[PDB]
RNA sequence: AUAUAUAUAUAUAAAAUUAUUUUAAUAUAUAUAUAU
RNA sequence: AUAUAUAUAUAUUAAUAUAUAUAUAU
RNA sequence: UUUAAAAAUUUUAAAAUAAUU
């Protein structure tokens, strides 16, 4: 964010850089999310105890 | 088609509009007729209620399911507002004996939440449908 | 969001839909085998003291 | 052409391939005990009993004699125009007959010449329960008297 | 290096490294059209193949037999197949091809049929008829495909010369295979090399417009054209969507072995069902995690509403439990000898354990490896052996619950013990209740159904006419009309002024014959019914939509499938649930007068009686009959018109329908035959069908079942189902959804004891059910296991077209369409998104030139909706597909490059001194036409279709033909009536506001130009479209649309990321995973499809139904024309009236006229922005409501400011936000409002002009 | 309902019946055997969510919020629609509609499970009440902690 | 708003004195033709109060 | 088994796919009702041998 | 009884559901403005 | 010189198979 | 005392592309 607010707002076009800060700040939000944090698929031994 | 082929009488809904196209401004304007009508019932319905006159001892016109607020008022709508007016407008033609009740429990229906009032049971509560009523042994004693 | 939007079916009679919702989870016998599991780690905890 | 001609030309024949069929039923033994498992002392066959040799009497007419008689009326309306007999009109209507089908009548009641001919291939019962088979096998249209 | 050699600019250009340009395009155009079949295979030889496309070639391909012992001769003179094995094989054998062949006089390498051949056939000797079958089916089945194979062939080596790609996501070159691992290819080039041998020419035919030429070599058969395809096929899909090279093996072998068989379309239908019963079939018999989505049904479960709740954890105890596929699987396997591959997969299913992203890839892969050819065999094959299929009715119904006749209708007794009951009931009913709407007797209801069946596809109207003949009624011939001879069109005028009782005689005429081949399935036929035998079907047709819409109800005809269908299958597969598959084989032959149409007839006969007692139905009279249902009484009774169709219908389908069979590829077959099977080409067919299903199967479990079974369990599992919960259908194919109960997946014992038990009854009364039950969804050719969509890419055949005739292909441009749709097939199928790209780039230049030439810029293809790649010096593949086609798509991709797209002009020259306030200072008016930018967007726009002029007929006779149409629309007084009248009141008061008010006296003025262009084109048209081609590229051009420029003056600004939509370790479709990762992103960002938002402004003034040979259009503009001006409503009647309208009708549709301000049909008219076809499976209703937002970022700007009385702007500026969003790669983001340069007053103003000019 | 017979038995032997004590004792260490852990906790709560969820006889629709919003009349020439803001911020991330459930599993243990509201819930270091957008997240809060 | 609130009075005002010819069709006109038509009929009238 | 068969027997003199008296599978509880077998001898001993 | 060339004419290929794209001058002339 | 829009005017109506006749040869 | 809700209709008749019965 720091280097985007750099760039002169109205001369912004597509770049693969644009792409990873979108999609950076896209992970965050699902990596952030509890359920997503608290979860797996798989049993653990206790659980299937 | 009796009726039909005499009655002098002939329907102009836009007569509706006539006298609705004279308010300057949700728009009440454009309620009853461009929106809410079955779009396919033109008015043999009409006649066929007025027909039904001549049977009330084997035929018991009365108002469709289909006709109602869909499950509820709340009289801060405008669309059910409107369901309001049709309904008790039409509800004296028809023959039946407990459209009066009808009539009564739409509004009771309609205003559930700002107005209440004593029923006659838990079953039969101000929140029933205003159709699901009509025998004599349903009429709130309120 | 769940509080705040709920709702029933239109046929809803609580004795018959409960009558053959709770039904299925009554017929399996997995609870009375679950006893003596406890059985056993009690005699050997004692076994052990 | 003869009712009985698109079944006579098989190496088994047809009333003979069907006379063979109270092997499938649970027991009967004989077609004597057929023809008396079958209906009781008169006709009118048990309608349940009657089922249960119709099941096993289908696949008999839907797969040889439907085939056999697509070929027969094929060669047979090669060489000419012919008048055509059958015994239900599903016969001519499973094997994909081409002409005019007429459906027909008679004023008589034609279960009891079951019993006056005799000199039939097995007993006049058994004509008897074959024919009830075929009036079974009949798609029901108003037959429209022969006249 | 020879391809390379030719065209490393073209490499360069779509590889994503140097920037695109139309002068490399036509560059590479060049090479591709100059350029010749020699060349190809030599570039094949070029290309050094590893040991891992090496693979054994069975030797028997080349050395076959001869034709002759493969025919006979009918008894009735009709040449027709010997089958050796099994009474399916009827298809084309594998034989020699050489030894009938003489040499083509230029290229004395190929050659046809020798004429001596023919002539001897058509002379009428056997073995030259036979020959002559042999060669004109084996030329069909070698023209099943769209274009010459080295075409395609030459677009991949283009493609994949380029070499791999780079990821702008995933940041990495992707690991797939170059071609020196793709076995197909050497397959092909192999193939090709041991047939050429010695000679010259390589190619083994070359694919013509008239018919194909065999390369005269011994070691030549007439498999090799089908194996090519599928070779072609397969590498492809290989190279394209990332196919695994093991299981290419395994899709290799199998074409191989079916090649080298006795017949190739036989083998192939015989085992077109290895791949799917040994992967989709059997996965999971262990399960160990993974995650399934977590849908819920809400509650009206008949209006089809869902809710996504989540991702639940999958555990064992889920794991498969429907019976195994193993004993009958490897039967299959060795009948054919296929062991081999059966096995390997049999074992590799067994190693996936995890409900994953790369168990779904393996499935999708392990499915695309089946051959998709359309399979061929002669039109007298496919009428001799569908169309003796015969219903198997096992316990019949009584001959004594039948009463006496009513003319040629029995009824059912009430006192039945039959089955036929339940269903004589729902039919019953069903008809009363449609006979008693008001609704079915106005004339306009009956008009509209009248001119549902009056098309301009033919209907066998010699037969009728030579029927007709046989009584002696004459008919017009209308000499000299250049419209088409065999269409409904045709007949309906001839049919004008007739009485009922002589057409009627036409009621049992006989049909013609159509056919139609499919993927994977047997040679479709068809049956074209004329216009008496659809009209007296109409209480049939009408009776059946009552009960699909009103009394059954459990059905999705009529509602969309992407948004309704699709999650019926992520639902009903989810692990708690489970899903039965219910198919009746052979539905047409199974629906004969024994069972069903004798009952549905007397139902429909008697339900009609009560509401219908004198009146006529559409134009049919009040005839009477005599009856003697009661016994005893013996009195003629009056019917009504729908009861006299009835019983002209009911005889006709007592004797059954005879076929007029006459194909083109066997010289002596024009034979006559007769079935019982119901047609296909009924306008009733697809609705009865499915009215059928739904009532047999609720009749099922409502009586059927619990009178057969004893046990519990299955007694209550049949009583917790009904049709309208657990059950959907759609004609012929079912699926019945069975929740999971609270202790998990309801017991796989008794789901199959119910199972025995449907089939059990399907035997009583004819329908053989096919029954799957093994653990995945099966709906309309949609699949689905654990909630995962996973594509069939074997049904979408790159290279197959289907030609069921021998006629011509339609001349360029008209496979553009085509490539088009290969495109967008491949994308709606999930394929690698840089390399499908990069594919479809190569081959949208081999169909671009062909002769004085005419070109395509790229920009065309551009406009019709391919994204670029590198345009302007920007980065490489920053543009999704999911770009709309179009101005939208076109402003979308500017915009998102607009300072870069300028200082690049500015860079290179281009510089003016006007600050035009989308570009600036740079001049584009002058480069875009230099770059050829403007060409190829407006002749994008111009049609390739050669418009039918009309040829000037003479005046009498099409003054005739046209007054004797408009006499059969206009047949009652009370439709002329009512048009006269609104005539009368037009000219009263209408009088000036328009001048040709459209009415019913048009209708035939369309139909007669709807049976012109029914016709061929001339020369003389194809001549007129190359030239306004050539004239459209040849202009200098100013600017865009109008509609793109008053776009172009909105910024937008890209924010930040919307969070997820769903969770990124859930599969919901096959082959979009992380690998695949732009479609991931889109998905995973934006959510599937589950919700209802159809008609983004459809709004119209009309919203009355009328004929359909009237049209919206002129109707709507004439209302809108009548409502703008501000007349007296006595000309909106008129109107309204005259347009087929009852009085009161007319005027309600007047008041709903003068409501609803014509603010927003105005806009509607104007401009033309939908949802794009790429967006049907994504939520974009969500992204339009809260993810556009057109108050910009940091607050107010009075330029984005919008006046109160326009509010239709904010729907185009929620359009450009969602085009623009959409367009890029990577997440959807939260698109704000940018800027308008003039002003929102000034932007509304601008449109508000143009929708006042109307 | 379940049926019992009633007549003399055949003296089954069927063990399984046992005291508090050794009931308890049991309760002890499978508790002892999850402290702390919180991913041996979660998959008993999920499953009895779902089992919740399979046999409740309620439905859930966000269209009744969407409705009853519709009703209230906005300016059009406005900067804020309090209406359309509460639409916008009341649809679930990654729609999961679970925590409903979840929560309502976890009052059945209280004593090794504690449900908290995640910290990604609140207004974003530091709310303010001349926020709309800020003032939805704390009715949401307020209707959400009671649960 | 008041707007809407004063749009809706306006709206009832005008309704209650819409120019229909029903009513007065229903009370001077109707009955009569009911009457004249009530002996010329298959099935005669079948009424309770 | 002996239930089940005269289930069976009725349904086979009965002439359907499904006998209407069933005599297995009725609404009662008879889990305690025995036969006599092969398998006990007249001591009160299993028949092993 | 036939073959070839020519000219003319005739017959043949359906229904439904779903989604996308296109369907108010035909032409010219005078007066007005603009762009190349 | 070219094109676009503005008002008006004018003309204007939009493959396979078969049959028949001619000619030449047998 | 100023602002504003604006209509979400259909089943849209035909011709081309694609999917299916
Ligand atoms: O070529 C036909 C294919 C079928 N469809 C329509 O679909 C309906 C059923 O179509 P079919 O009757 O052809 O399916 P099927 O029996 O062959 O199924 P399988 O044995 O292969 O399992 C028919 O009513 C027909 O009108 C036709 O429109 N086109
Ligand atoms: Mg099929
Ligand atoms: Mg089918």
């Amino acid at each position: 964010a720091h280097v985007a607010s750099h760039g002169l707002h109205g001369n912004m076009t597509l770049t693969s850089s644009e792409i990873q800060r979108h999609i950076t700040e896209f992970i965050s939000s699902w990596q952030n999310h509890p359920i997503v944090q608290v979860s797996a698929d798989v049993e653990n031994r206790k659980t299937a105890q | 088609v009796l009726l039909q082929r005499i009655s002098p009488l002939q329907i102009d809904p836009t007569i509706i509009s006539n006298t609705m196209s004279t308010v300057s401004e949700l728009s009440p304007a454009s309620s009853i007729l461009g929106k809410l009508r079955p779009s396919n019932s033109d008015f043999s319905s009409f006649r066929v209620a007025l027909a039904g006159w001549l049977y009330n001892g084997v035929v018991t016109t009365v108002i469709d399911d289909s006709s109602y607020p869909k499950d509820g008022g709340s009289v801060t709508s405008l669309e059910n507002l409107w369901d309001f007016f049709i309904l008790a407008l039409a509800l004296p033609l028809t023959t039946d004996p407990c459209a009066p009740v009808k009539a009564f429990m739409t509004l009771a229906n309609m205003m559930v939440g700002f107005e209440t009032i004593p029923m006659d049971n838990q079953i039969y509560t101000q929140s029933r449908r205003a159709s699901a009523f009509s025998t004599p042994h349903t009429w709130p004693r309120c | 969001v769940a509080l705040l939007s709920g709702k029933y079916p239109p046929d809803l009679v609580t004795n018959v839909w409960y009558a053959d919702a709770i039904y299925p989870m009554y017929a399996d016998t997995e609870v009375f085998s679950n006893l003596q599991r406890d059985v056993i780690t009690c005699e050997a905890v004692q076994t052990l003291v | 052409v003869d009712s009985d001609e698109v079944g006579e030309q098989m190496e088994p024949t047809f009333e003979h391939a069907v006379m063979e069929i109270y092997k499938g039923i649970a027991g009967v033994d004989s077609l004597d005990d057929l023809t008396k498992w079958v209906l009781n002392s008169d006709l009118v066959p048990h309608d349940d009993r009657l089922g249960q040799l119709f099941q096993a009497f289908l696949p008999l007419a839907k797969d040889l004699l439907a085939p056999m008689a697509r070929q027969f009326y094929d060669n047979s309306m090669s060489e000419g125009r012919l008048l055509t007999f059958a015994h239900a009109d599903s016969e001519l209507l499973n094997a994909n007959y081409f002409g005019h089908l007429l459906r027909l009548k008679i004023p008589y009641i034609t279960e009891v010449n079951l019993m006056i001919r005799k000199n039939r291939e097995g007993g006049e019962l058994f004509q008897l329960v074959l024919s009830y088979l075929y009036k079974m096998y009949a798609t029901s249209a108003q037959p429209k008297w022969f006249g | 290096s020879m391809i390379l050699t030719q065209f490393g600019p073209f490499i360069e250009s779509i590889s994503g490294i140097t920037d695109q340009s139309n002068d490399v395009f036509e560059n590479a155009a060049k090479a591709f059209s100059m350029f010749t079949r020699s060349d190809v295979y030599k570039a094949l030889d070029e290309i050094p193949f590893s040991e891992d496309a090496m693979l054994p070639i069975p030797p028997t391909i080349y050395t076959k037999p001869s034709h002759d012992s493969y025919y006979y001769i009918d008894a009735l003179n009709r040449v027709r197949r010997k089958t050796y094995q099994g009474p399916d094989d009827v298809y084309v054998p594998n034989c020699s091809i050489v030894e009938l062949l003489e040499p083509h006089e230029t290229l004395t390498s190929y050659g046809r049929l020798s004429e001596a051949i023919e002539n001897r056939a058509k002379d009428g000797d056997s073995q030259a008829r036979i020959a002559t079958t042999y060669g004109r089916i084996a030329e069909s089945q070698a023209r099943q495909i769209k274009a010459p194979l080295e075409k395609f062939v030459l677009a991949l080596l283009v493609a994949e010369a380029g070499g791999s790609l780079y990821d702008p996501v995933l940041q990495k070159y992707d690991e797939i295979p170059g071609l020196s691992h793709n076995c197909p290819l050497w397959c092909f080039r192999e193939i090709c090399r041991h047939i050429s041998g010695p000679l010259p020419d390589r190619a083994p035919y070359l694919y013509l417009s008239a018919g194909v030429f065999w390369l005269m070599s011994p070691r030549m058969t007439s498999a090799i054209p089908p194996l090519l395809s599928d070779l072609v096929n397969l590498a492809i899909l290989q190279q394209t969507a990332g196919l695994d090279p093991s299981l290419v093996r395994l899709g290799v072998q199998i074409c191989l072995h079916a090649a080298a068989s006795s017949s190739y379309a036989w083998f192939i239908l015989k085992t077109k069902s290895i791949f799917p019963q040994n992967t989709l079939h059997s996965m999971y018999e262990s399960l160990e995690g993974g995650y399934c989505p977590n849908l819920e049904w809400l509650e009206p479960r008949s209006d089809y509403k869902f809710m996504y709740m989540g991702a639940m954890p999958l555990s064992t105890k889920y794991a498969r439990s429907a019976p195994s596929n193993d004993k009958k699987a490897r039967e299959l396997g060795e009948k054919y000898g296929l062991s081999s591959v059966v096995s390997e997969l049999r074992r590799r299913t067994k190693t996936y354990s995890k409900h994953d992203f790369t168990s779904v890839r393996y499935i999708r892969d392990a499915m695309a490896c089946t051959s998709g050819i359309f399979l061929v065999r002669t039109p007298t094959e496919t009428v001799l052996q569908e169309y003796t299929q015969s219903p198997e009715i096992k316990v019949p119904i009584p001959q004594k619950d039948w009463t006496g006749p009513i003319g040629e209708i029995r009824i059912l007794k009430d006192t039945t013990s039959s089955i036929a009951r339940y269903l004589y009931r729902t039919w019953y009913l069903a008809a009363a209740r449609m006979a008693a709407q008001p609704r079915t007797w106005d004339p306009l209801f009956q008009a509209i159904m009248r001119s549902q069946y009056v098309t301009a596809r033919g209907g066998s109207g010699a037969t009728l006419r030579e029927s007709l003949y046989a009584i002696n009624v004459s008919l017009p011939d209308f000499k000299g009309l250049p419209v088409k001879a065999a269409t409904k069109i045709f007949q309906a005028a001839q049919l004008a002024n007739l009485p009922f009782s002589h057409t009627s005689v036409a009621i049992l005429a006989d049909t013609s014959m159509g056919l139609r081949n499919q993927v994977q399935r047997r040679p479709r036929s068809i049956m074209p019914l004329n216009v008496p035998q659809q009209q007296v079907s109409a209480p049939h047709t009408l009776t059946a939509d009552y009960i699909n819409y009103h009394m059954n109800l459990s059905t999705t005809s009529g509602s969309a499938v992407i948004e309704k269908v699709i999650p019926l299958g992520v639902y009903a597969s989810s692990p708690p649930n489970q899903s039965i598959n219910i198919d009746i084989s052979a539905c047409d032959a199974s629906i004969t007068w024994d069972f069903f149409l004798s009952v549905i007839m007397a139902a429909i006969h008697e339900g009609v009686a009560s509401s219908s007692i004198g009146k006529p139905f559409m134009g049919v009279p009040a005839s009477i009959v005599n009856d003697e249902s009661v016994v005893g009484v013996r009195a003629a009774r009056p019917i009504s018109g729908m009861q006299n169709m009835i019983q002209h219908l009911s005889k006709l389908y007592k004797r059954g329908f005879s076929y007029r069979v006459n194909d083109s590829f066997s010289p002596g077959n024009d034979f006559t035959h007769m079935t019982t099977t119901f047609p296909s080409g009924s306008t009733a067919t697809s609705t009865e069908h499915t009215a059928n299903n739904s009532t047999m199967m609720e009749t099922f479990l409502t009586v059927w079942g619990p009178e057969h079974t004893d046990d519990p369990d299955v007694l209550r599992l049949m009583k917790s189902l009904t049709i309208q919960r657990n059950y959907v259908c759609q004609g012929d194919d079912g699926l019945m959804i069975i929740d999971g109960n609270t202790a998990g997946k309801v017991n796989s014992e008794t789901i199959q004891k119910m199972l025995e038990l449907i089939s059990k009854y399907g035997e009583e009364f004819g329908w053989k059910y096919d029954i799957a039950y093994d653990g995945t969804a099966e709906y309309l050719k949609l699949y689905f296991i654990f909630g995962c969509r996973i594509p069939n890419l074997s049904r979408h055949p790159i290279v197959g077209k289907e030609r069921a005739n021998s006629s011509a292909e339609e001349p360029w441009p008209a496979i553009l369409d085509q490539i088009m749709g290969i495109f967008f097939n491949g994308v709606h199928d999930g394929l690698q998104w840089q390399r499908w790209i990069r594919y479809s780039w190569a081959l949208c230049c081999a169909f671009s030139r062909q002769r004085g030439y005419l070109q395509y810029p790229m920009w065309s293809f551009v406009y019709w909706g391919l994204p670029l790649v590198k345009v302007f010096g920007s980065d490489p593949w920053i543009f999704s597909w999911y770009m709309p086609t179009g101005d939208l798509g076109m402003y979308s991709w500017i915009s998102l490059i607009r300072p870069l797209m300028t200082r690049w002009m500015v860079a290179n020259g281009y510089v003016t001194d006007k600050c035009s306030p989308v570009f600036g200072n740079a001049d584009y008016r002058k480069c875009f036409n230099e770059l050829k930018l403007y060409q190829g967007y407006y002749m994008a726009q111009l049609p390739r279709n050669p418009k039918k002029s009309g040829r000037a007929a003479p005046r009498e006779v099409r003054e005739q033909f046209t007054q004797a149409l408009s006499d059969y629309l206009m047949q009652n007084p009370e439709l002329k009536s009512r048009v006269l009248r609104g005539r009368s009141e037009w000219e009263k008061y209408g009088a000036g506001i328009i001048h040709n008010p459209p009415s019913l006296f048009d209708v035939p003025h369309k139909w007669y130009q709807g049976a012109q262009e029914a016709a061929t084109a001339t020369r003389e048209e194809l001549a007129e479209m190359d030239e306004t081609l050539m004239r459209a590229r040849k202009h200098s051009y100013s600017s865009f649309s109008k509609l793109l420029e008053a776009y172009l003056l909105v910024k937008w600004r890209m924010c930040e990321a919307r969070e997820p939509s769903v969770d990124l370790r859930l599969p919901l479709c096959a082959g979009i995973d992380p690998l695949n990762s732009d479609p991931f992103l889109k998905m995973v960002s934006v959510g599937p499809m589950l919700q209802s938002t159809r008609k983004y402004f459809a709004q119209t003034l009309f919203m009355a139904k009328t004929v359909s040979g009237l049209d919206v259009n002129a109707i709507d503009s004439a209302l809108l024309r009548l409502r703008t001006l501000g007349a007296d409503k006595k000309a909106l009647t008129a109107q309204l009236l005259m347009v087929g309208l009852q009085e009161s009708e007319a005027d309600a549709l007047a008041g709903k006229i003068m409501l609803q301000d014509v603010n927003t049909v105005q806009l509607a008219r104007v401009v033309n922005l939908a949802v794009p076809d790429t967006w049907m499976s994504l939520d974009f209703d969500t992204m339009f409501k809260h993810h556009v937002k057109l108050l910009p970022k940091d607050g107010r700007h009075l330029n984005t400011d919008i006046p109160p009385r326009m509010g239709w702007l904010r729907a185009i500026l929620r359009f450009l936000g969602a085009g623009m969003a959409m367009t890029a790669t990577g997440v959807a983001v939260d698109i704000y409002l940018e800027d308008i340069h003039g002003g929102g007053r000034s932007l509304g103003q601008r449109f508000m002009t143009w929708m006042r000019q109307e | 309902t379940v049926t019992s017979p009633y007549a003399p038995s055949v003296n089954r032997l069927m063990p399984y019946r046992i005291s508090n004590a050794e009931r308890q004792i049991s309760q002890i260490i499978r508790v002892m055997n999850i402290g702390n852990n919180a991913t041996v906790i979660q998959p008993v709560l999920q499953d009895i969510s779902v089992l919740l969820q399979r046999i409740s006889p309620l439905q859930i629709d966000p269209t009744i919020i969407s409705n009853t919003m519709s009703t209230v009349s906005e300016s059009t020439t406005q900067t804020l629609s309090p209406a359309s803001s509460i639409l916008g911020k009341l649809r679930p991330s990654n729609s999961d509609f679970s925590s409903f459930r979840v929560a309502l599993a976890g009052w059945l243990y209280n004593g090794v499970v504690t449900t908290v509201i995640d910290d990604s819930s609140y207004p974003k270091d530091g709310g303010s009440v001349t926020s709309l957008e800020n003032l939805w997240d704390f009715f949401i809060l307020a209707l959400a902690l009671p649960l | 708003t008041q707007s809407l609130v004063s749009s809706m009075r306006g709206t009832l005002g005008k309704l209650k004195l819409i120019k229909s010819m029903t009513p007065m069709y229903l009370q001077q006109l109707a009955p009569v033709e009911l009457a004249v038509i009530a002996p010329m009929l298959p099935f005669p009238p079948f009424q309770v109060p | 088994d002996e239930a089940d068969d005269a289930t069976k027997k009725q349904a086979k003199d009965t002439e359907k796919a499904k006998a209407q008296v069933t005599y297995s599978d009725t609404g009662i509880n008879n889990a305690n009702e025995l036969s006599r077998s092969g398998n006990v001898d007249n001591e009160g001993g299993s028949n092993q041998k």
